[PDB]
């Protein structure tokens, strides 16, 4: 077959024409694809390349990510920046050899439950600056190797309790720029490994105990968004107050 | 007005106790006012720095602190300066699988051992991205005179180095060991040690 | 309307089996006024042996003209001073550059191969890495060669500031264990100027 | 001015530590206190205005002196100078026999200068020459037997003078001699190409 009969979208035939510079066996011969911001719609035939294991996709126009299901040798998989609306059920359950995992800004308006679980060699997974509002609960749960976890710039209303349970590995957990109101009480308790914690730009409701004693015990984990270490970065709601001063 | 994006060091994105960042600078440009926006990953920030000014050299630079490890997890930055129309650049660390690099360490050649100071060598091959860090340190403290290549592309498709540190030939023939420290994305703890000795 | 001077290849001046040329490059000449004057001086006398190439359109909507110039003998070793001029409409006063070999004194590259770590043999192939320190200018070309014929798949190292102000760079030959194993001799063949004959060329085998 | 140079290179006892001084096309018309400076072995002043090289006349160990495009219009004390660059000058003839010190002398530029005559024997007194340049004078009078005493010399330029003969015999290491623009596999042209029609008869531009 030629460039132009197994990809139907002009950008994805431009970057498999790039890549080789076909024969079954010369589209089984492709380890990795880097094909950010090439303008592009569709990934119709990525079905045909088993052994790939890297894929950059990002900065592109995604909607459908369904012919990824069985690319069961990915690894990394970057797809920030595109236009997936939800997620379909069950569509990372064969990518059981991801170790990053990256929707940075799409439009993502849910999560459904457990569509993570089959992901427990994770290290990397960003979530940050979408459209979510809840989680799934204990959708971080099979992420037992997970040494990132970022959500900022989300909708977020309120986290599940113990929605953290089986990330002790991770080091890096971003929350700043949500709707957050409070956090079950021992949500971070567990999370043992934790170096980098992101809180600020938050209506903290300080009416407030547990996370003002959570931060004081751990005054060296909150940073706010310059780098530097600060734990007076998470503010309470309409006074503006400090949280860690109650 | 002429616009560039300088990536950080390596050395700051893999020591971790340093604080790594990323440098706009615009040269060419009478109005030497420019607003600088930033953007990590598609969003605004603010914390960016801009230091005083510098043919009539217009080098006026912005430098932006990393948040962590948003360099090697391969965040996106892009600098954004005005007066023409807005001039935009993006920089990110170099797509591609990450490959583990191979560090060896070679002795001096006989035939330098006739000279007042010896050359030790370590040879780092097959690693990517080329981001890399390289030190020398010999019984507990660090070494200082040493000189260390640039990477360069190899017949793989990867990249190698070379550092060279330089010791009197007394201080090699005498048996002391000196390690060569290595740091990259792609090892365990962003680290090994390479050790030779006589 | 930008012009790039570039010098000879230290291979060609070092062998002149090759013939060496400083090259001098102008872009962004376009459209409105395509015509290009080059003048070229060595060592300061006007000189008229340029032949210059025809001029290219590329994707930039713009031209790219050059000029090309011939080294006679060993004028770049010499130090001559070779200099370029543009003159093209689109622009106030003609535009000028000089190129010339980096002045200060030259030194004598010292040449060492080493052969591969020994955790490196435990592997399908192995590095023979060639060190090259103390030269002066950075001016130099490095090659391998085997039985007398050459080895092609070497990567070099572009020339390093050192700490004392000369310069020094390795070359990587990769070969397969079994030919270092074997007891092949290989070679790291250097051409500078500041060596006998603009040659040396140091050998490395095993031999138990 | 010159002290520029000296505090660039020295970024008393610190005199003695300048072994290379690299400072052309600046503004220097006075080299005075050069003399302080003993242990010092190359000299790049090309494109200064001086006149006057007395302040140099006792620096004994320099082995590269470079004067481009200066003023003038003393060696005896170098001799283990090896390269002396001296073109672009304005110096209308050259003391009876100043070259003859300088025994390990091997490059020798006195292109485009204003040289009608040549004392005889200035030449004979440097056997290890490998270049020598004339080009772009007033020659006119090329003394006999001056190229004799002269073994090791493989480049040697009198384009652009005024000869109309030479005494037959005054010419083995020879490869690159130059010979074009006087009006009368070795020989070459303006343009790096051996070329042995380029020797035009006077007039009649008749080759020969
Ligand atoms: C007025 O003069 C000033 C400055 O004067 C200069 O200094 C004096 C003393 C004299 O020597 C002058 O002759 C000289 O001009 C002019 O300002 C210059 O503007 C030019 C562009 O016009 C800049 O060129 C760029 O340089 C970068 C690399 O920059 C580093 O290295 C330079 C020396 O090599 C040095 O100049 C820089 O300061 C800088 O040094 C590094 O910077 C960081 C930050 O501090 C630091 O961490 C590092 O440690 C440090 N490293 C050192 C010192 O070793 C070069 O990469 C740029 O090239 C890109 O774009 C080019 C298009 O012009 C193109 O040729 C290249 O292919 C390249 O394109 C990119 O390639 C890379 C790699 O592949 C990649 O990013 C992309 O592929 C690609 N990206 C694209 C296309 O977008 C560029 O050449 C000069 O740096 C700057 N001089 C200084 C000191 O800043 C000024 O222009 C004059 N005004 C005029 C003519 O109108
Ligand atoms: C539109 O048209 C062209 C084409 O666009 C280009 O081509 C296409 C295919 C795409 O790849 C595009 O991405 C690409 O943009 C544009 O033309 C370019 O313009 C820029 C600057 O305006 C030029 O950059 C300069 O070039 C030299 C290096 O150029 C060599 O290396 C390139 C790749 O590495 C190669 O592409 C070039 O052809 C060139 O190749 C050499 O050519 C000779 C003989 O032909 C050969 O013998 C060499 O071996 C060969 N080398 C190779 C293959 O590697 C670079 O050195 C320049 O840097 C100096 O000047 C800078 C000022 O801008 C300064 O910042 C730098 O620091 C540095 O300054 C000098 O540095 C040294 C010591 O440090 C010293 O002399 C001085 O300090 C200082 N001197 C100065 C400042 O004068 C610089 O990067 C591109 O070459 C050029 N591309 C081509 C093909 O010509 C054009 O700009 C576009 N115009 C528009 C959009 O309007």
């Amino acid at each position: 077959t030629p460039i132009k009969q197994i990809f139907p979208d002009d950008a994805f035939a431009e970057t498999i024409k790039a890549n080789l510079k076909v024969t079954q066996n010369e589209l089984n011969s492709i380890d990795q694809i880097i094909a950010n911001n090439s303008d592009i719609k569709s990934v119709q035939g990525i079905q045909y390349l088993p052994n790939v294991r890297y894929l950059a996709l990002g900065g592109n126009k995604l909607h459908d990510i369904s012919a990824l299901k069985e690319l069961t040798n990915l690894t990394y998989l970057e797809l920030k920046w595109n236009q997936l609306q939800i997620l379909p059920n069950g569509v990372f359950d064969k990518l059981t050899n991801l170790k990053e995992l990256v929707l940075n800004s799409n439009q993502l308006q849910s999560l459904p439950d457990g569509v993570f679980d089959k992901l427990t060699n994770l290290t990397y997974l960003n979530l940050a600056h979408n459209q979510l509002q809840s989680l799934p609960d204990g959708v971080f749960d099979k992420l037992t190797n997970l040494t990132g976890l970022e959500l900022c710039g989300n909708q977020l209303q309120s986290l599940p309790e113990g929605v953290f349970d089986k990330l002790t590995q991770l080091k890096d957990l971003r929350l700043y720029q949500n709707q957050l109101k409070s956090v079950p009480d021992g949500v971070f308790d567990r999370l043992t490994s934790l170096q980098y914690i992101w809180l600020h730009d938050n209506p903290w409701d300080c009416t407030i105990r547990y996370l003002s004693e959570w931060i004081n015990k751990h005054s060296g984990v909150v940073r706010n968004s310059a780098g530097s270490v600060a734990p007076d970065s998470a503010k309470c709601s309409g006074s503006g107050k400090p949280v860690r001063s109650i | 007005p002429s616009v560039f994006l300088f990536p950080p060091k390596p050395k700051d994105t893999l020591m971790i106790s340093r604080t790594p960042e990323v440098t706009c600078v615009v040269v060419d440009v009478e109005d030497p006012e420019v607003k600088f926006n930033w953007y990590v990953d598609g969003v605004e920030v603010h914390n960016a720095k801009t230091k005083p000014r510098e043919n009539s050299t217009y080098r006026v630079v912005s430098v932006l602190t990393v948040l962590h490890q948003d360099w090697l997890n391969g965040k996106e930055y892009k600098c954004k300066v005005s007066n023409p129309a807005p001039i935009e650049k993006t920089i990110s660390k170099a797509k591609g699988q990450p490959r583990e690099p191979q560090v060896y360490t070679l002795p001096p050649s006989r035939d330098e051992l006739t000279k007042n100071q010896v050359s030790l060598t370590c040879l780092v091959k097959g690693f990517y991205p080329s981001d890399i860090a390289v030190e020398w340190e010999s019984n507990g403290q660090p070494e200082n005179n040493y000189k260390t290549t640039p990477p360069v592309l190899d017949s793989d498709g990867s990249f190698f180095l070379y550092s060279k540190l330089t010791v009197d030939k007394s201080r090699w023939q005498q048996g002391n060991v000196f390690s060569c420290s290595v740091m990259h994305e792609a090892l365990h703890n962003h680290y090994t040690q390479k050790s030779l000795s006589l």
